[PDB]
């Protein structure tokens, strides 16, 4: 029965060694996940505040804006709409303002 | 066929040619081409006219403008000379006065019989009225001007013969009329003189030295005008006579004080205005235009004074002073003339009148005439501020768009469920997604930070390109614009200088709609969606000058036919789909409104039903002008709104047609006798622009896209309400918008600073709104926008601190013997006069002046039509060719007393003094005729006066006229026009869609369906009429009727191509037959009915027997129900109790069952009174004007709520509901709905039965009586006394169901109480309460009966598988 | 022999089990370090809501701005260059800021187009609006003179001279608004225009104890006919508020006045 | 004596292995619970960032064909 | 003696098998963290794109309005 006991002990040692290798690999994977996960967090967290601030200042400066009309919006919109479907330019003669 | 009233703008451009053919000089036109253009074929032969040559053989070559001479003719012309008219209009004057005096009769007798009368009785009443009528300033001038109008109409009718020339010589003046033109010869001494020695009228065209050698040894001068100044002068004289007579008569009723201004102040105003016009020319209307704002300012000062209440008058005074100063510096007035010219506004300022008198004086504005319009200044006015560069603020536009979307979403949420299943990301709306999750709409107070999130909401196409149910909008007898290919063909080809290469074939709408081979709504959607309005041949947009107005110049646009169809389609879609989220008509008067509801609605900071009570609300208001917005709209502001409107429907490029094609057009005014400047054949395709043309129109046009602009204005007002925490109400009517601000106060603030705080809140709201609107590109006028506290004027009604002000000269002064009523039909004229009298008596508080005027005009119209008819030859007599003997006064007097329902010509029913909607037009007419015959000792004519002979009427007019009689004298000219239109359609119906609707067997099918609809037991005509309109027969009938004037009948080439016989001969024959029908008597009556109507002594029984004998062929033996109703005048009797008195009727022990009655009591609370409390019409009370006796029980809820339905779906649902409800005693109903339903929808029976509500009511007759409200009754009295009365009807007990219209009882009681005490002191009234006791002679118990049907239609309506208002897939 | 081998194998198994325990402890330490370090990620979750709000609002605003502005807009340099060709605002809408264009208006050195100037002036004229002075009229000397003239019947009456004197004194003292308000209040009370003018003379503190103006004339032809009946000798100390309205100086030294 | 000592040592080794297995299972359960807690908020934040990113990208693309 | 040895060996084998099964299950559960961590990587790569597009928008803003 000595041979059977030796074989069983060797098999048990091999199984526990395999379990040790599996645990070490899992630990290495966890360490790698820890290292990779939080590396970009600081940069994006820092940029969040800057992007919020620039959006806020753009909103604030939107109010102090004045627009002057011109005699080309209607013809341009009509030309774009006529090009959107059956994309041939509108028939002649030319419209009011062409540019 | 010339018309008797003004219907065109006054333009005198063509007269420049006429004076050229007679060797004269006159510079009317500003176009130099007319100076050196070839004369037409006509108005050139005047060299060979002997009469014209003899007329102008002693006058200078130089002439004068007609602008400065109209006031001279209005005074220097009177009837004293010789006139070619043989029967003079003044010859039959005594009979007119006799007929008028016969109405201080029975009218008064009717009032006394009813029980109204008047406490103060004066013997001197006939002679005072006679002297007032006889002693009028404008009496004979009116007759003379009517003679002139008759002569000029007769001359204008021919305009191609030798009979077109007429001559009149009256003392100082000579008039020569020739074919649309009039020459006036007047003395020179009557003209005012400029300080340089020349007339004021001659300094516009001639120099001082030039107009001294042309006159030399001459004493008379000649002016030339068209045959339209004469009609204007005739209308002016008639209006002045009417108002003077009304004002004079009003003094007889109430000597102490009347509601009309005066008859002497108005004369001074007329003289001052005439002098100002004669001095300043047509440029002087800028001062006449100030009569309305000055009157409004004076009315504003008739209440408690406030520091800013007098700003209106001050600003108006400054404006009128500046205008008078500016237009007089160039003119060289004498120092004496410069003092007299300042008498119009000087008199207007120093007026001391009650608010009622000023409100009445407000109406006299167009009594001086209208200016002369030019095609140059009219377009210069609109060009100057329609191509103006603007500056805009994007933030305001964004907020307005967000509020627009919020309003649409709120309206969708409020009705038919909740929300609309937003198909958008929930992360882009952080704060609105929670509300959708909880399915609750956010409250108004906290919508300030989530406004931008509304930009991100998305939804399916809520609305549908459907739900049009009227083809009359696509054929309306209007005019369109010619195509771009032939745009200069509308100008006369002699002033142009060349023959246009291209000539159009048609210009009208009705003869173009019938030729539209490919119609249908989807065709228009396809045409608009493909940008087909940008094609080279669809860009004209002509202009047209506006009608009678005092402005320098106003115009409306005209587009080619397909673009007009697109515009009409867009308006129809926006009318009911959109524009319902923004209610425009919101007339509210905070004074006569309940405190609790007002406080609940006025709580801005939420807690509508939870806020603390005891908080009075005081409202202020201000008025803005919405018309001026039209030209201030730019694409950069309206683009998002138009795109959202496109997205809410299934369309793509439909709602932005205007902004895409308007700038690409060539703007011009399409007037016949002046083309645009410098127009030759070479520059035809690319014409140059000048003083009357331009290219880049960037703004808007009035009338086009009005609903969208109103919605945008409402959105702006809502934005203003959101910005500042106030409660705002908006109302829009015409060119006016009223904004009301509600303040809410915590009490303990008396009434001194409360109104000041309310006015300050209104002022700050106005300032904020002005800022927002200016940021949007539209500028309000701070010097023209005014803040009021209790005085609100709007559209048709004006109130002063809750007291209504009379406005009756608007309609009463428009009465005239002559009106355009299709071939000068007498019935149309009499009906117009009657309805004008009814509308006038609806306002004010006097009764006799308006009826006296109507009585005066009725006989005059009868005589004019009898002797001078334009449709017949000269010298004809309609009263001799029919009777065979001369027609006397008695015949007219007897014929004018029979009501039109029974076949007479009486339209002035005294019962209209109490209420305007009669329960039965037959019983009331019988009562009126019986009373009139009872006044005179000639009562033995009632029987041989109403029997008459029934006519040959088919079963198509009984449905059209449910409550009517089958007599040939009570019919109008509608059937004639309908038959003519049907024949015209049959001859030419290449529309390819009308032809399917109007097939060969249309008439016979209509006859069968109408015969089946009246084949029940018992027969009810009202139900048949109500149900007939949803069938294709109703669509055909509504398409058939589009003729409205007697100019399309004769001048239309499509109608007159039928050959056969001319329409004029048929018109003459029918006119002669109709005239023979009246005034004949004892010739169209039978004897069987007369003997069958003996000893009835009951009006209801008489009416029922008359209805049964008539329509005998339609109703063989089946009884008729639900048409006969009693006359309430004959139903109740008054006792007029006094404080310490008992009713004798109620004191007779009430033995058998009791004495039912209605009680009326007078309150004592006054609330407000302006100016005093002497008259009840000047005061108000607690309020209420009743609520309702539980109305009725409503049952029925649809099993499934449909989505956005189609046009035919609702009609089918109502068909199913009515057919199910009317018949319930049999199971055959399912067999009756199917034939009707199969022609409207693709759905089958038993699939719509769950869609229709389970309606279930009682009697069914009462439901069709008032519950369905075929015509809501209202009343003909001002809503002032009704607020100071308590009406109790519960004392009736068992309610005499009942045969009583309970809505009309309140109106009858209130009107009787008002009429009884209208000229007496309030404290001098000796009567406390009134009892209205019913008589057991005209009250019956109506049983509950249902409708039964034996047969079924058995018609094949499946053939209607086409588009439009018929079956859809 | 066998017992020694069994003992050695048991010792080896115990050592390997101890190594397994050490490895498990290391794995648990790594897991708890990950859990501890993941906390800031959880804590920074709340800062995203405000960022989303602001970014979405800015996106909506500028998306609407580009929607309402056509494809033809022209940059700032394009507008500046095209302003060198007459006034001529460039085709297509252009964008400014209120402060920049406002400061550019006064600096008349770069030839701002006229139409832009009137458009900006019209837009900015509405900023100075409040609950007061919204529809408040302006009054000058001539306008007040005409307004008072229109209420007095007749011509040449001494009341016209009184109106002229009141207008001149109000123009000098800059008190026309008070005079007009008092006149309007007196008229609204129910008094005649003559009574209103008398109340203006008596009540306004400026008119209290003031010397009547002197007008130089040569004879009776200068004074209107309506004033002929109101000549009185001048007192040593005339008072404007006592009824005296004006004093006329004759060419020969005579002094006469008018009284009501 | 030796057999009893060997049996006791084997039992102690088995008990230690069982305790280690239980500790490993507890750590696994704790890790699973932590992952369950942390899965959702990061997913929601990623979804929001993606939405705003695409919306801003399309808006800037719309602005692009203007200069 | 022999029976006790056999029983102890069987118990040791069963415990070793259970430990191996538990370790395999734990490793399988651990290997699922990539799916959880991937959205963090996506957020990291998209934040830079959002910042870049916002910077582009800000830069393009100055090209239209002239400012001072
Ligand atoms: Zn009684």
């Amino acid at each position: 029965h000595s041979f059977e006991e030796v074989v069983q002990t060797l098999a048990s040692l091999a199984t526990v060694v395999q379990q040790q290798t599996i645990a070490s690999e899992s630990l290495e994977q966890r360490i790698t996940s820890l290292e990779n996960g939080l590396k970009p967090v600081y940069d994006m967290a820092k940029t969040i505040s800057s992007l919020n601030r620039v959006c806020a200042e753009m909103v604030a400066k939107y109010d102090l804006l004045v627009m002057t009309t011109g005699r080309a919006t209607a013809t341009a919109a009509a030309t774009e709409a006529y090009w959107a479907e059956h994309g041939q330019p509108p028939p002649g003669p030319s419209l009011y303002e062409e540019s | 066929y010339p018309d008797a009233r003004l219907s065109s703008p006054i333009v005198l451009d063509q007269c420049d040619l006429v004076t050229r053919a007679c060797g004269l000089y006159s510079s009317y036109s500003l176009n130099p081409q007319l100076r050196n253009c070839k004369l037409p074929k006509h108005i050139y032969r005047l060299k060979y006219d002997v009469t014209v040559t003899k007329f102008l053989s002693d006058v200078p070559v130089a002439t004068l403008p007609i602008d400065f001479i109209v006031p001279i003719l209005l005074k220097a012309l009177s009837g004293n000379g010789f006139c070619p008219v043989e029967p003079r209009c003044q010859q039959f004057l005594d009979e007119i006065i006799k007929y008028t005096m016969q109405d201080a009769l029975f009218l008064k007798y009717y009032l006394k019989n009813v029980g109204a009368q008047e406490d103060c009785v004066d013997d001197h009443f006939q002679e005072k009225i006679l002297s007032s009528i006889q002693g009028n300033e404008f009496l004979h001038q009116m007759f003379f001007w009517y003679d002139l109008a008759i002569l000029t109409r007769r001359g204008r009718l021919n305009r191609g013969n030798s009979r077109s020339t007429w001559f009149v010589h009256d003392d100082l003046i000579d008039i020569l009329g020739y074919g649309d033109y009039v020459f006036w010869k007047i003395p020179i001494s009557l003209l005012p003189l400029n300080t340089q020695g020349i007339p004021h009228a001659a300094m516009d065209w001639y120099q001082t030295s030039v107009f001294k050698e042309a006159v030399q040894g001459h004493t008379h001068i000649v002016s030339v005008s068209t045959a339209d100044v004469l009609i204007m002068c005739k209308d002016l004289i008639t209006c002045r006579f009417n108002t003077t007579l009304i004002s004079k008569i009003a003094e007889v009723e109430d000597p102490v004080c009347s509601d009309y201004p005066n008859f002497k102040i108005v004369s001074m105003l007329y003289q001052s205005g005439d002098y100002l016009l004669s001095i300043l020319g047509s440029d002087g209307y800028k001062i006449i235009k100030f009569l309305e704002p000055l009157c409004l300012a004076k009315i504003q000062l008739c209440s408690k004074y406030t520091e800013r209440k007098g700003r209106f008058l001050t600003q108006m005074h400054l404006a009128v002073n500046h205008t008078l100063e500016e237009i007089t510096e160039i003119r060289a007035l004498k120092p004496s003339q410069a003092h007299k010219i300042r008498e119009f506004h000087r008199t207007l300022i120093r007026l001391e009148m009650t608010p009622q008198q000023l409100c009445e004086l407000f109406s006299i504005q167009k009594h001086w005439g209208h200016p002369v319009l030019h095609s140059e200044t009219a377009i210069q006015k609109v060009k100057k501020h329609a191509t103006v560069l603007k500056a805009l603020r994007p933030i305001v536009i964004f907020e307005t768009y967000c509020v627009f979307k919020y309003s649409i979403a709120k309206h969708y949420f409020d009705s038919q469920g909740s929300w609309y299943s937003v198909t958008s990301d929930r992360n882009l709306t952080p704060g609105l997604n929670s509300y959708i999750k909880r399915n609750q709409f956010p409250p108004l107070p906290m919508i300030k930070e989530l406004l931008w999130e509304f930009y991100h909401l998305d939804h399916p196409p809520l609305f549908s390109t459907k739900i049009i149910s009227d083809l009359s909008i696509f054929i309306k007898d209007r005019a369109t614009a010619v195509e771009r290919t032939c745009w200069d063909a509308v100008f006369e080809p002699n002033v142009l200088g060349y023959n246009p290469p291209h000539k159009f074939s048609t210009k009208r709408v009705p003869e173009q709609f019938l030729e539209q081979e490919n119609f249908s709504i989807e065709n228009v959607l396809s045409y608009a969606q493909k940008l087909e309005y940008l094609l080279p041949q669809y860009r004209n947009f002509s202009f047209s000058l506006k009608e009678k107005e005092l402005n320098v110049g106003r115009t409306f646009g005209k587009l080619p036919y397909p673009t007009r169809n697109v515009q009409t389609l867009c308006e129809a879609l926006l009318a009911d789909g959109l524009a319902k989220a923004f209610p425009s008509n919101m007339m509210v008067v905070t004074e006569r409104e309940q405190k609790e509801s007002l406080l609940h609605q006025a709580s801005w900071h939420h807690t509508s039903d939870d806020f603390g009570e005891h908080a009075t609300v005081r409202g202020s208001s201000f008025v803005t002008d919405l018309e001026k917005y039209n030209l201030a709209f730019r694409y950069e502001f309206t683009a998002p709104f138009i795109e959202y409107c496109n997205r809410c429907y299934g369309v793509k490029n439909v709602f932005n047609w205007m902004h895409y094609t308007i700038p690409q057009c060539y703007m011009h005014v399409s007037d016949y006798y002046n083309p645009p400047h410098n127009l030759t054949l070479e520059n035809r395709n690319n014409p140059p622009e000048g003083p009357s043309s331009y290219r880049g129109h960037m703004g808007g046009i009035e009338g086009l896209q009005q609903k969208l602009w109103t919605s945008i204005s409402c959105a702006q007002i809502s934005l203003v309400e959101i910005k500042t925490g106030f409660k705002l109400r908006s109302a829009v009517m015409g060119d006016n918008q009223c904004i009301t601000v509600l303040s809410v106060f915590p009490l303990e603030t008396d009434a001194d600073e409360q109104e000041q705080s309310a006015e300050d809140n209104a002022a700050r709201v106005a300032a904020s709104l002005a800022k927002v609107t200016s940021a949007c590109g539209i500028f309000l006028k701070p010097d023209e926008t005014f803040v009021h506290s209790g005085f609100i004027y709007f559209g048709k009604k004006q109130y002063l601190n809750g007291v209504q002000l009379p406005q009756s000269l608007k309609t009463a002064t428009r009465m005239a013997p002559l009106s355009d009523a299709i071939f000068d039909d007498l019935q149309g004229t009499l009906a117009s006069i009657g309805t004008a009298f009814e509308r006038s008596i609806s306002e004010t508080r006097h009764i006799f002046p308006c009826r006296i005027t109507a009585a005066f005009h009725t006989f005059f119209s009868v005589r004019i039509l009898q002797y001078h008819h334009l449709g017949f030859n000269k010298g004809f007599d309609l009263g001799q060719l029919t009777l065979g003997k001369p027609l006397d006064f008695g015949t007219i007097s007897l014929a004018l007393a029979v009501p039109q329902v029974l076949g007479g010509l009486s339209f002035l029913n005294p019962e209209k003094c109490f209420y305007r909607n009669l329960g039965d037009p037959v019983t009331s007419g019988l009562f009126q005729l019986k009373t009139y015959l009872r006044m005179i000792e000639m009562d033995d004519l009632f029987l041989p006066l109403i029997a008459k002979n029934p006519g040959n009427c088919t079963a198509i007019d009984f449905v059209l006229n449910p409550s009517g009689l089958n007599v040939p004298g009570s019919q109008d000219l509608t059937s004639f026009l309908r038959q003519i239109v049907r024949r015209t359609i049959t001859l030419s119906a290449k529309n390819k869609l009308i032809n399917t609707l109007f097939h060969a067997s249309a008439d016979f099918e209509d006859e069968m369906v109408c015969k089946w609809l009246l084949s029940s037991t018992p027969v009810m005509s009202r139900f048949a009429a109500d149900i007939f309109s949803r069938t294709p027969s109703g669509k055909r009938l509504q398409i058939l009727g589009y003729l409205e004037g007697t100019r399309t009948l004769l001048a239309s080439k499509i109608i007159n191509n039928n050959t056969e016989t001319p329409v004029l001969d048929r018109l003459r024959k029918i006119t002669l037959q109709r005239w023979s029908l009246w005034f004949s008597y004892l010739d169209h009556c039978d004897n069987i009915l007369a003997e069958a109507l003996t000893q009835i002594t009951c009006t209801v029984d008489l009416a029922q027997i008359l209805r049964e004998y008539s329509w005998a062929h339609i109703l063989e033996g089946r009884p008729l129900i639900g048409a006969t109703l009693p006359c309430m005048i004959e139903q109740f009797k008054v006792v007029w109790l006094k404080p310490y008195e008992q009713c004798p009727q109620c004191s007779n022990a009430k033995q058998p069952g009791g004495k039912p009655f209605v009680s009326v009591a007078v309150k004592k609370h006054i609330v407000s009174a302006w100016p005093n409390a002497s008259r009840i019409s000047w005061t108000i009370g607690d309020g209420i004007p009743y609520i309702g006796s539980r109305t009725e029980d409503k049952i029925g809820q649809p099993a499934i709520k449909p989505k956005c339905p189609s046009a035919a779906l609702r009609e089918a649902i109502e068909l199913a509901s009515r057919l199910t409800w009317v018949t319930q005693g049999s199971s055959n109903s399912d067999l009756l709905i199917k034939p009707f339903l199969e022609a409207r929808v693709n759905l089958s029976v038993q699939e719509i039965l769950q869609m229709t509500p389970s309606h279930y009511s009682g009697n069914i007759v009462h439901r069709y009586n008032d519950q369905y409200s075929p015509h809501s009754f209202m009343a003909n009295r001002m809503s002032n006394s009704a607020t100071r009365l308590i009406v109790s009807t519960n004392t009736l007990g068992e309610f005499s169901d009942s045969n009583i219209i309970f809505q009309n009882v309140i109106n009858y009681a209130v009107a009787l109480f008002d009429i009884k005490f209208r000229n007496t002191e309030a404290t001098d009234i000796q009567y406390n309460r009134a009892h209205l006791h019913l008589t057991k002679c005209c009250t019956r118990e109506v049983p509950a009966q249902y409708l039964t049907y034996t047969s079924t239609l058995d018609l094949d309506l499946t053939r209607y598988r086409e588009n439009e208002l018929i079956y859809d897939n």
